[PDB]
C-alpha cells in the first residue's frame, strides 16, 4: 500500500476514511494486523512530483 | 470563540454530496454513526457552530 499520510487515522482498516471509502474495503474484524511504515528522509523523494 | 453569532440554517435540504463538492472539505463522519447510513439520514434543527 501506498498513501499520503496525512488521513491515516480515518482510511486506517476498521473505520471509514477517504481512500477508504473510495477503493480498499476490509471486513469487520479481519485476521490480520496492520503495520505502517513511516518512511522519514530517505523514502521520501525530493525530486519527482 | 467569544463571538458565537452566525446564520441560522434550519429547513433545508442536507445532501451529503455537497460537503464533499467543496475543495477543502475533509471531515464528515461521525464517530458514533457510520456516513453510510448517514448519507441519508433526517435531522431536525441542526445549524454549524461559530
Amino acid at each position: 500500500f501506498v498513501i499520503r499520510g496525512d488521513e491515516v487515522r480515518q482510511i486506517a482498516p476498521g473505520q471509514t476514511g477517504n481512500i477508504a471509502d473510495y477503493n480498499y474495503k476490509l471486513p469487520d474484524d479481519f485476521t490480520g494486523c496492520v503495520i505502517a511504515w513511516n518512511s522519514n528522509k530517505l523514502d521520501s523523494k525530493v525530486s519527482g512530483n | 470563540v467569544y463571538a458565537w453569532n452566525r446564520k441560522r440554517i434550519s429547513n433545508c435540504v442536507a445532501d451529503y454530496s455537497v460537503l464533499y463538492n467543496l475543495a477543502p472539505f475533509f471531515t464528515f463522519k461521525c464517530y458514533g454513526v457510520s456516513p453510510t447510513k448517514l448519507n441519508d439520514l433526517c435531522f431536525t434543527n441542526v445549524y454549524a457552530d461559530s
